[PDB]
RNA sequence: UCAUAAUAACUUCUCGAAUCGCACGGCCUUGCGCCGGCGAUGGUUCAUUCAAAUUUCUGCCCUAUCAACUUUCGACGGCUGGGUAUUGGCCAGCCGUGGUGACAACGGGUAACGGAGGGUUAGGGCUCGACCCCGGAGAAGGAGCCUGAGAAACGGCUACUACA
RNA sequence: AAACUGCGAAUGGCUCAUUAAAUCAGUUAUCGUUUAUUUGAUAGUUACAUGGAUAACCGUGGUAAUUCUAGAGCU
RNA sequence: AUGUGCGAAAGGGUCCUGUAAGCAGUAGAGUAGCCUUGUUGUUACGAUCUGCUGAGGGUAAGCCCUCCUUCGCCUAGAUUU
RNA sequence: GUUAGUUUUACCCUACUGAUGAACUCGUCGCAAUGGUAAUUCAGCUUAGUACGAGAGGAACCGCUGAUUCAGAUAAUUGGUUUUUGCGGUUGUCCGACCGGGCAGUGCCGCGAAGCUACCAUCUGCUGGAUAAUGGCUGAACGCCUCUAAGUCAGAAUCCAU
C-alpha cells in the first residue's frame, strides 16, 4: 500500500511502497485532517508529525472530506463540491465517493510533512525547489521588497532571461506587465 | 473464526450463536437471540429501545469531546529563492539603505 | 385612486464607473504641476422594437338500440386571506343552493391535428386535405427539477417501468 | 496555442400519437402583466487608485474501464 | 460423634426484564386571573419530555463462590441378631 | 332405489409388563450355567466412452464420499412449552387522591431463564468357526474313464458363537 508524501516547506513530493502492516496499524481509524506521529514508519522517521490529506480506494475513487463512514456512498454532487467538474451551467450529476475514515481497504494514502525530525530523509527534505513567477500586482511587489509609498515599484520586478533555438543572438528579458 | 455485530442492538455475536434472516429485496440480517428479531419483525423503531447500543450514542452516554481548532490555525513556515532571483538577491534588495533609494528618486 | 409633486418613517437592501483603445494638443507660478478630443464596455427610470401569457363575439363529421347531467375529495355564487410576473373557485377557512338541457345537454364512434386550399362542374353541389405557408402538440412510456430575460428542454439532469 | 471571463446553445430540422367548444379562423381587450437585445432621452453623495482566492503551468499518484479525478507548490 | 461438619441469613459472580419512588427544569400543545406592562412580569392548571438512572426489582425452589461476614446445633432415644 | 335411527360391566383366577421379599451374622469385590440378540438398501466420483460390436449402443472388481428404513443415548447450540404468576404494558370496578394492592376460577398482551423435549436438533451401531447349492484334486468299482465309493480343497444375506 503506497504512501504520498509531500513537503510544503521544500516543494518536494515522494511515494513510498509499504508492504509491511504492523507498521501501518497505528494509521487506522484516523480522519482526514487529523495528527499523526510518524515513528512506528521507522528509525529515521523519529521526531515527525505527519499530517493526512487524502487517499484512493482500491477501485480508484477518492475520499471526501465530511462524510463519516467506511464505505462508499453516491451522492447528487453540485457545482463546487470536490471531485465533481460540470460540463453545464446548472448542471447536477451522480456520483459515488469513499468515506472519509481511513481503513485497510484503500490503496494509496496521501499526507505531508508538519515538523521537521533530527533525522533527514534522503530524497525528501535534502533538496528544495524554486518558485515559477513572482507577484505582478502593483501593491503586492511593494509589499514584498517593503519599499515606501514613493519607491519606484517599476524597476524591482523580478525579470528572468531566455534565449532564441538555433540563431546564435544574445538572449533577452522578460517583465510581467505590472497591473493596477 | 471472527465476530459478527447484531443488527438491530449491536451486541456481540460468536460462532454458532444466533440467526441470519435474509429479506425478499435481498437484505441480509443478524441476530443474536431471540428478543431482537421479535422486535425486528414487530417493526419497532432501534432509536427507542433504551438498552441498544444505537440509542446509546445518540443521547451521548459515556463519551467525551475534544477541540483542536486554533492549534492548526498556527501552521506558518519560512519562505525560499524564485527562480528568477537567487534567495540572496530579495534580502539584499530589501535591506537596501535609505540613502540609495534617496538618491534614485533625485536621479529619476 | 392617471401622469407628477409634498410630509412623517422604514429596509440582513440597491444604483450613482477603483474598467479599456486611439490621437500628442494647449497654458506658466517649470511643478516627474494643471487643463483638453473622439471611441469601446457598463449603469437607474421612462418610451420604442422582436414578442409572450391570458381574454370578447360567432363558426366544426355520424349516432337516441346514448334522455336527463354536475356537487366522494368545488359542482354555481358572496367575503377575508395565501400563492403567482398579474386577473381568476388557482388554493385555505366561513356562509348561501345553485349551474346545463328537445333551439339536442351528457356519453359513445372517428381507418379525426385545424386552416390557406386540391379534384370534379350550366347553375345549385359532392368529396379530399399526413405533406413546401400560418397556428398547436411530441421526442420509447409517466412524473420532478437546475441554470437563465426566456425551458417543465431531452444532440440538459434525477427516479421508476420496458428494451439494450 | 492553452486557460479564465462574456455570449449562444430556448432558433432551425422531423412527425401527426393524443385531442369533438379542445386546437383553429375572422374580429376585440390588457384602466389585469413580464420582456434579453435594438433605438432615443436620463441619476451632484488610500482616491496619484483597497483586500483575500483560483485556472493555465511545473512536479508526485490511483482504477481492466469513461469528455472520471486526487493531494503538494506559483500568479 | 469436633468436622474442608450440618442448617438459617448475608455479601460477590452469572442471568431475565428495560430505566423505579422522590425532587428539580428558561422542556411542553395551550387556557384562566392580577398588576408597577415585562425581553423569563408573576399566580394557577397541563397527556408528555429531560437530569440524578444500563437504573430499580427478581435470582434455586433440582445455578456458582465465601476457614479469610454473622448467629445456632453435636459423642443420643428405641428394637433385634 | 332412497333419508333419519341408545354400542353395558373387570376390583375376581390365570397370562403379560414392572416393583418388594422370610430362613442360614452383617458387608465389599468377582465367576457365568441357562434365556434374549440387529442392522438394512441405494446413489455420485474414479475405473471408462474402456472391454464387446461394421455401426447403433455400452458393462464390472477394488478405492473415495454421501443418502433411505431401523436401533440405543444426549441437550453446548436452533425450535416448542409458561404458575418463575420473574419484569414490563393495558380495560372494568373497589380501597377518598398519589404510592401500593384486591376481584374478573391463570382478566388480557410482549419478552422470558430453569426443567422436559424434536430424522424440527446432535452423537454412535463389532468379527470368528461350521456348512448348503456349485465348481475342483488324488482315485477305484469296470486294465479306459469319472468331484465319491475310502480320504480331501474352495464356498452364500444360511447356522452356532464373540
Amino acid at each position: 500500500m503506497k504512501l504520498n508524501i509531500s513537503h510544503p516547506a521544500n516543494g518536494s513530493q515522494k511515494l513510498i511502497e509499504v508492504e509491511d502492516e504492523r507498521k501501518l496499524r497505528h494509521f487506522y481509524d484516523k480522519r482526514m485532517g487529523a495528527e499523526v506521529a510518524g515513528d512506528p514508519l521507522g528509525p529515521e522517521w523519529k521526531g515527525y508529525i505527519l499530517r493526512i490529506t487524502g487517499g484512493n480506494d482500491k477501485q480508484g475513487f477518492p475520499m471526501k472530506q465530511g462524510v463519516i463512514a467506511p464505505n462508499r456512498v453516491r451522492l447528487l454532487l453540485s457545482e463546487g463540491h470536490s471531485c465533481y467538474r460540470p460540463r453545464r451551467d446548472g448542471e447536477r450529476k451522480r456520483k459515488s465517493v469513499r468515506g472519509c475514515i481511513v481503513g485497510p481497504d484503500l490503496s494509496v494514502l496521501a499526507l505531508s510533512i508538519v515538523k521537521q525530525g533530527e533525522q533527514d530523509i534522503p530524497g525528501l527534505t535534502d533538496v528544495v525547489h524554486p518558485k515559477r513567477l513572482g507577484p505582478k500586482r502593483a501593491t503586492k511587489i511593494r509589499r514584498f521588497f517593503s519599499l515606501s509609498k514613493d519607491d519606484d515599484v517599476r524597476k524591482y520586478v523580478i525579470r528572468r532571461e531566455v534565449q532564441p533555438k538555433g540563431e546564435g543572438k544574445k538572449p533577452y528579458t522578460k517583465a510581467p506587465r505590472i497591473q493596477r | 473464526m471472527r465476530t459478527y455485530e447484531d443488527t438491530f442492538s449491536g451486541q456481540r455475536i460468536y460462532p454458532g450463536k444466533g440467526k441470519l434472516y435474509v429479506r425478499g429485496d435481498s437484505k441480509i440480517f443478524r441476530f443474536q437471540n431471540g428478543k431482537s428479531e421479535s422486535l425486528f419483525l414487530q417493526r419497532k423503531n432501534p432509536r427507542r429501545i433504551a438498552w441498544t447500543v444505537l440509542y446509546r450514542r445518540q443521547h451521548r452516554k459515556g463519551i467525551s469531546e475534544e477541540v483542536a481548532k486554533k492549534r492548526t490555525r498556527r501552521t506558518i513556515k519560512s519562505q525560499r529563492a524564485i527562480v528568477g532571483a537567487s534567495l540572496e538577491v530579495i534580502k539584499e534588495r530589501r535591506s537596501m539603505r535609505p540613502e540609495a533609494r534617496n538618491a534614485a528618486r533625485l536621479a529619476a
